[PDB]
């Protein structure tokens, strides 16, 4: 009449780790356009770049909240070892 | 005394056209000489000088003016039966040369000579080498000319090299030879081909020019090995250069021109080796076939057009094939000369960062998308396979046109996002094709460069261990219900982004929860984002009068699994049901429009045009038939392709801020103040191994670095800042 019945199904996903969602970490209040500095500090250039930074380790802050920390630590804020960078 | 000197000249006036006079005579003549010396005796010289000096004279008043072919047929004879005699005659004033000349603190042979060039410095200077220019005026023909005729002429001059006084000459005697003749001789067969030139210039050929005054530079080569001396050659060469080649640069110019509008190429070479040999020859032609090709490549892809635009195989070919054909040019009329190689490669890089294509696009950047373009549509499953070192070889083709790609962030980030699917997917061609490019690519551009592409490897082969690790864990106590199979990816390592809100329908329920569970079992605090927008999975139709196995997106088997009940839905029904935003149900119902598993209302509807509406009923279609049992409706929005690219294009622009940023900090740290244009002129010299930041751009990044207080203007200053920490 009208039968579809699923056989095969090939699905995919991120994997992540999970100190979750919760903010962001260095600074914590959501991966959003906030990581503090910008939210205040609006309307400005600075702000309007607010993105993701991830890991290597795969812990990810906002960019800005690691840019923020390198200039005085390397390590990783979340794992001990050192920074990496990748994806934006 | 007198005595011996009457009987010495007897003999001496003998030595010379000697009848092969009797050794009894020279041993005479020896020690007749010796007693001579011994009775200083200078006088002998004194003597012997005299009655050279007056023989030759009275030679002189013989052949006296007479030039030519003339003093030819004479002054050969005459200076060599003299030299003989001459020598002869040293070798009987021996005991003179010896004590007589050491006393100094004058040989006669050479005595001999200094006395001939008083032959010389008369009729045998002047108008006998205006003979030999008389002769070898044959240079055009005829024959004949017997070198011996000259040779003689011309060892003598260089022969009378001179002796008066150095003593013996250190480097060749020759000042003679060149005064008297090669200065005479050049000046002479310069007007020789100076005439022949501009006259054949303009009565034969800018092809049969050169293939003539090519062979009568080895002429003249040739006429110096055997009426010579050693260098009048390059001298001479150095003449005839100028005269055939380089007067008539201008004259080549435009005929090499013409000579790459028509491919008449060995035309090319001689135009080439003939100024090659002029100092600073080819510096034009090389600016000739520089700018030349330039426009070859510029049009072939013009032609293309709008088509090329969008096909990367046609748009990359069309380049390589202006490359591979100059190449050879280079490479064989060229002799591959680094110079002429340049030429190629400055035009290349010229047209293929910016040409019809990238001017429609609107771009330089689309290059490097269209070689990154093709590569995909050379590493994807292809509809059989592709042969090994055919793959390979154009592989290494694509790394050619690579070679010249502006930006190489630009290829580089799409052959990153197309191997993130190829490997998502199972889908590669060859899988040692990936690994080559993949190397193919890390030589140039270091691990760096490729490091994600590693990254996204071997992050893959993880996903097949754990997905095993599942599969197993099934034949445990566990079983699932359908073919269930995952990919778990590293939110990091992948250029993927989660997803449009699904709703995952019921018959995948089971499988989701399970390996939910299952991955609970390895990272304590892991989180699973599921990408439905990236997931297979297969259907299987029983209400079709025909057994299909649509081979499907998840989206499409959710809206799909929805006609599991209620057979039409609107839009709006899917969009609540399948939780699957309209701005994609609407492209994802288009699909499913377009294969006709789903129909609407109006059977005249033109799905591929029309626009769907939340109250737009999506009917099942039930009467459906596929010419094919298993269809793979899975081909989503074409648009899709369009928003990737763009929004691919703009992942770049963002990412190139702040690798400029990254720069102006890294710089303005190295310098700490710092003049703008410095500062601008050192971000390119860094960045571009991989792209021309428009300065525009970075004189943005300058301001935001200066917002996020990582460097300021010192006050006070034109356009200077502070590296502030
Ligand atoms: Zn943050
Ligand atoms: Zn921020
Ligand atoms: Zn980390």
């Amino acid at each position: 009449k009208k039968r579809f019945e699923v056989k095969k199904w090939n699905a995919v996903a991120l994997w992540a780790w999970d100190i979750v969602v919760d903010n962001c970490a260095i600074c914590r209040n959501h991966i959003m356009d906030l990581c503090i500095e910008c939210q205040a500090n609006q309307a400005s250039a600075t702000s309007e770049e607010c993105t993701v930074a991830w890991g290597v380790c795969n812990h990810a802050f906002h960019f800005h909240c690691i840019s923020r920390w390198l200039k005085t630590r390397q390590v990783c804020p979340l794992d001990n070892r050192e920074w990496e960078f990748q994806k934006y | 005394l007198d005595q011996i000197w009457d009987d010495l000249r007897a003999g001496i006036q003998q030595v010379y056209t000697r009848q092969s006079m009797a050794k009894s005579r020279y041993m005479e003549l020896y020690t007749h000489v010796y007693n001579y010396c011994t009775s200083v005796g200078l006088e002998l010289y004194k003597r012997l000088k005299e009655f050279l000096k007056n023989y030759l004279t009275n030679l002189l008043k013989d052949g006296e003016d007479l030039m030519d072919e003339s003093v030819l047929k004479f002054y050969t004879q005459q200076w060599e039966d003299y030299r003989f005699s001459s020598k002869v005659l040293n070798g009987i004033c021996a005991y003179l040369n010896r004590h007589w000349v050491r006393r100094e603190c004058y040989e006669i042979y050479s005595l001999a000579l200094v006395t001939w060039r008083d032959c010389l410095f008369r009729p045998l200077n002047k108008q006998v080498t205006n003979a030999v220019l008389k002769l070898i005026e044959k240079e055009r023909n005829g024959e004949t000319i017997n070198t011996r005729l000259i040779s003689g002429v011309v060892q003598s001059y260089v022969e009378l090299g001179l002796n008066e006084d150095d003593a013996f000459a250190k480097g060749p005697t020759l000042t003679v030879y060149k005064e008297s003749f090669e200065s005479q001789f050049l000046a002479d067969t310069e007007r020789f081909y100076t005439r022949e030139s501009t006259e054949f210039l303009q009565q034969n050929p800018v092809t049969e020019y050169m293939k003539k005054a090519e062979a009568r530079l080895l002429e003249e080569q040739r006429r110096v090995q055997v009426y010579l001396h050693e260098s009048t050659q390059d001298e001479l060469a150095r003449k005839c250069e100028q005269v055939l080649i380089e007067k008539h640069l201008e004259i080549f110019h435009t005929e090499f021109q013409n000579l790459l509008d028509a491919d008449k190429n060995e035309d090319l070479g001689r135009m080439y080796n003939l100024v090659s040999r002029i100092q600073d020859g080819l510096g034009e032609l090389k600016k000739l076939l520089e700018t030349h090709i330039h426009n070859q490549g510029l049009a072939a892809i013009e032609k293309c057009g709008e088509a090329a635009l969008n096909d990367p195989k046609m748009y990359v070919q069309t380049v390589l094939d202006v490359h591979k054909k100059y190449n050879a040019l280079v490479m064989s009329a060229f002799n591959n000369d680094a110079g002429f190689v340049a030429a190629l490669d400055k035009a290349c890089g010229r047209f293929i960062n910016n040409n019809a294509v990238t001017k429609m696009a609107q771009s330089s950047s689309k290059s490097p998308e269209l070689l990154a373009r093709y590569c995909d549509s050379l590493l994807k499953k292809s509809s059989k396979n592709p042969e090994e070192a055919e793959l390979e070889d154009t592989l290494n083709q694509v790394m050619v046109v690579f070679k010249y790609i502006e930006d190489k962030d630009v290829f580089q980030k799409f052959y990153a996002k197309m191997l993130a699917k190829r490997l998502v997917h199972q889908n590669s061609a060859s899988d040692d094709a990936e690994a080559s490019m993949i190397s193919k690519l890390k030589q140039a551009c270091g691990f760096e460069y490729t490091s994600k592409l590693q990254r996204m490897f071997q992050d893959i082969g993880v996903s097949k261990d754990l997905n095993e690790q599942f599969k197993k864990h099934l034949t445990n106590s566990e079983p699932l219900d359908l073919d269930f199979s995952i990919q778990v990816l590293s939110s990091g390592s992948w250029p993927f982004q989660q997803s449009c809100t699904f709703a995952l329908p019921s018959e995948l329920e089971r499988s989701y929860q399970r390996f939910t569970a299952f991955y609970a079992s390895r990272h304590s605090g892991r989180k699973l984002t599921w990408l439905y927008q990236l997931s297979k999975g297969e259907l299987v139709t029983n209400c079709f009068k025909n057994r299909y196995t649509l081979q499907a997106s998840t989206f499409q088997m959710a809206i799909l699994l929805q006609y599991n009940t209620e057979d039409a839905y609107t839009v709006q029904q899917l969009t609540d049901s399948t939780q699957i935003k309209m701005d994609i149900l609407a492209q994802v119902l288009q699909i499913l429009l377009k294969s006709k598993l789903l129909v609407l209302e109006d059977e005249n509807a033109n799905v591929d045009e029309v626009e769907l509406k939340p109250d737009t009923l999506i009917k099942l279609y039930l009467g459906y038939k596929n010419k094919k049992l298993r269809v793979n409706i899975n081909v989503p929005m074409k648009t899709e392709q369009k928003q990737e690219q763009e929004t691919t294009h703009k992942n770049i622009e963002e990412d190139r801020k702040l690798l400029i940023q990254a720069a102006i900090v890294r710089i303005m740290k190295m310098r700490k103040v710092l003049k703008h244009q410095q500062l601008l002129g050192e971000v390119l010299t860094q960045l571009s191994s991989r792209f021309k930041p428009r300065v525009p751009v970075i004189k943005k990044c300058i301001d935001i670095l200066i917002e996020k207080e990582y460097l300021e203007r010192v006050d006070g200053e034109k356009d200077t800042y502070s590296y502030l920490a």
